[PDB]
């Protein structure tokens, strides 16, 4: 926690000459504005004026006037006179926060989801990225920066070892982090951090994203977090921990039942698997987060839930008592943390108040089986295009509940634009397939 | 469309 | 020996600042976790957790969850914050060691062993490996670093030295050198270690692996372990010098004949060339590995001992006393340590209470003799391909005694499906010889 | 192959 | 020759 009093000492003594007002925008990007250090107090009165239409991404229309006010606990000074962010939330000029804001909105649903009972949501991500090495000119090309495997020390301590600087930068930083390992494809890696509340685990994700992009600019590479880049090849996913507490005790634990499980961490598992097709392109806002939705490289592609499975939708670690959570896999590193989080709360909430059953868990002899009989038994396929995960979106009422009518009519408007420019391209395997058989 | 020079990176 | 206050206290001094959990899988690669060292209390508390199933390699199929636990007396800290590792077993989740962990079954031998009235097992290796020149864009080439020959001076004091410099490091970091020489084939080096204790070497081993190819890399140098990466030159391979101990005292060594042998080292080397064939896939399990076991580059081919001999499957050197050791030539850089020194252990312990009549050593008239008389004689080949050593292999009790269950069916697995690829593709030698003149 | 993802390096 | 790796200079 911090205070004005303690955000002057610390420009004071720590020289800092540079503030980024740092938010976010429906696409998930970071926005900030730049500010010299002597319109600091002007910063602390929440007087910082900017567009505030920026927010609506690549489909606004009108320039606004909305207002800056700063999160002053989450003040960090970067290693690189020095530079200060502070993350600000978006207010109209009237004193209420805008409703387009996906931080505001995450705080929004965090508030109605504390009148069931529930204090804290805790999040871990797992977020996965891609090295790509530079050329001369500076582009980066489709060359790994090394060739390791799963669990590799395929970079050695000599040399560039871009994922150890990362790790060490956000240490120095104040991040709290838990491991660090190579990942299956070459030149692919992930960095875990420990569970936090969830806007601070937003706020951690952006602030990862931001660190590692720089990193890897330091050491003549380009980090990437497409969901899949290279075909043929493992992506990049975003797997989210979750788990709910209400007061000093985690929701989800039972300490007498031999699994471990109470009826609460049931029906949230439920609700999730109820309503996956719904906030499926929230949290797979991409087009090329659909081809990592194919099988064979562990990301999810059907609605289920499993303790162990290859890829479920739904994977329940091991962990017991104050760490049991429960994994949702589906979340690629390209979404918004703040709308991604808060479909999967709703999900939640929506299945615990509806007391909904949980399906049976899928087990090894699930390997082998169509779609058909895998319909048969009541597993669900996640949409395999953005076109078809916006038509399943437009249908489920949790997800537009989740994200506010403003945030859904943006998103859905956006992604049907994008998808509208898609699907006019002649890609190249059409020309290779095509033009000489036909 | 309206918001050409919002769209740049599609045209 | 170490203990956690020691492992604090060098942690505090040193300004250690990252940690790496290693281990291995069942081909042999270096794994790591890296971790912050503001987790080292949770990694003495072996609360560190991660998937296991990285150590099936490339077969493995669904993620576990499985526990890390240090050995403490492994500990050492890296010359290039600094850098620090610890090499730790691999635990089940129900707080047993994992079956599929090489150490863990290399312990289970010797453990097993010790009820046979031994109480040592020292190995010495020899391991040699290759150097090749990096062009421009950092990927190695097929160009030699320099151009020696058998106990050359090649490399002689200015410019590279990188043999020197491996040999320097590792005496800096706490290693047991005994000495270093250059190969026969131009760009081959080999360093020899002093002998130490089964699960200390095969530890040696793999951290001297590790150490060779980081500062080959800072030297502009790419170093390979690979067992014949050039046509016509000798192979590299890696022969294991073991000794039995039971209590200050060479279980080998007779002080009273004038040969020095005891029968306990003749039932070992009987039990070794009776099981020869049995364990050639362990202690050679690439593709590239018999094309090394070719003749005339002192590589063994037939299953044979011999005092002085060009290529004898085991070797007595002439030291004795309490160096008196028996050397299994066959075993090249690319095997995994521990399987490989517990099958050799197995058949030698096979050998052993079976008392088994080891047969006549070979000498120079054995030269001129073809595969016919040397087989009515009784000298057996070894598998000349990975596909036939996969079949003797599947045909030998004391390799999967050896092995474990779970590691044999998992690198027959392995094995088998690596063979598979390798054996669908065209090559050049083909499409040189044919495609004129068919 | 189920586990296509971790035989990229044959494939 | 016997030796063939010890000749690999001449070949
Ligand atoms: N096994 C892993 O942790 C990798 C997961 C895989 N990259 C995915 O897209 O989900
Ligand atoms: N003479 C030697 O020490 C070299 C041995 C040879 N490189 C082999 O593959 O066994
Ligand atoms: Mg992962
Ligand atoms: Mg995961
Ligand atoms: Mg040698
Ligand atoms: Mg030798």
């Amino acid at each position: 926690t911090f205070t004005k009093e303690d955000i002057r000492k610390f420009a004071e003594e720590e020289n800092v000459r540079y503030l980024r007002l740092q938010f976010t925008d429906i696409l998930g990007t970071i926005k900030n504005v730049e500010v010299p250090v002597s319109q600091l107090e002007k910063v602390l009165d929440n007087e910082m004026m900017f567009d505030g239409s920026s927010i609506e991404g690549f489909v606004r229309i009108e320039e606004s006037d909305m207002y800056l006010h700063p999160d002053l606990d989450t003040w960090v000074i970067f290693p690189w006179g020095k530079v200060a962010r502070l993350i600000c939330d978006v207010y109209k000029t009237d004193g209420t926060p805008f409703e387009g804001d996906p931080r505001a909105n995450l705080k929004r649903v965090l508030k109605e989801m504390e009148d069931l009972g529930f204090t804290d949501f805790n999040l871990g991500p797992e977020p996965e990225f891609f090295l790509f090495k530079l050329d001369e000119k500076g582009e980066p090309t489709l060359e790994l920066n090394d060739d390791g495997g799963y669990f590799d020390l395929a970079p050695t301590d000599l040399g560039e070892n871009c994922r150890r600087d990362i790790v060490l930068e956000l240490e120095d930083m104040g991040f709290d982090i838990e491991a660090s390992h190579h990942e299956v494809a070459p030149g692919q890696h992930e960095i875990d951090f420990k569970y936090a509340d969830a806007v601070t685990a937003c706020d951690n994700i952006q602030t990862f994203k931001l660190v590692v992009k720089t990193i890897a600019r330091k050491h003549n590479l380009h980090a990437t977090f497409m969901p899949k880049p290279l075909f043929g090849v493992n992506g990049s996913g975003m797997h989210f921990n979750v788990s709910l507490f209400k007061g000093k005790e985690n929701a989800f634990f039972d300490p007498n039942t031999e699994m471990g499980l109470t009826e609460t961490a049931y029906q949230f598992t439920a609700g999730v698997l109820k309503n996956a097709r719904g906030f499926t392109a929230v949290c797979n806002p991409l087009v090329n987060s659909y081809k990592r939705l194919v099988p064979g490289y562990e990301a999810p592609c059907y609605i289920a839930w499993s303790g162990k499975n290859r890829s479920p939708l739904i994977r329940v670690p091991s962990s017991r008592g104050l760490s049991t959570r429960i994994e949702v896999r589906s979340v690629d590193p390209a979404a918004n943390p703040y709308m991604a989080l808060a479909a999967i709360l709703e999900a939640g909430l929506d299945g615990i108040k509806n007391k909904l059953k949980v399906p049976e868990p899928v087990n090894q002899n699930i390997y082998e089986m169509n779609r058909e009989e895998r319909e048969a038994v009541g597993i669900q396929d996640l949409p395999s295009t953005l076109y078809t995960a916006l038509k399943a979106m437009r249908e489920n009422e949790v997800i537009k509940k989740a994200l506010g009518n403003h945030i859904y009519n943006q998103f859905i408007n956006s992604k049907s634009i994008e998808w509208d420019y898609y699907r006019t391209q002649v890609s190249e395997w059409e020309r290779d397939q095509y033009m000489k058989q036909y | 469309p309206i918001n050409r020079g919002d769209l740049s990176r599609f045209i």
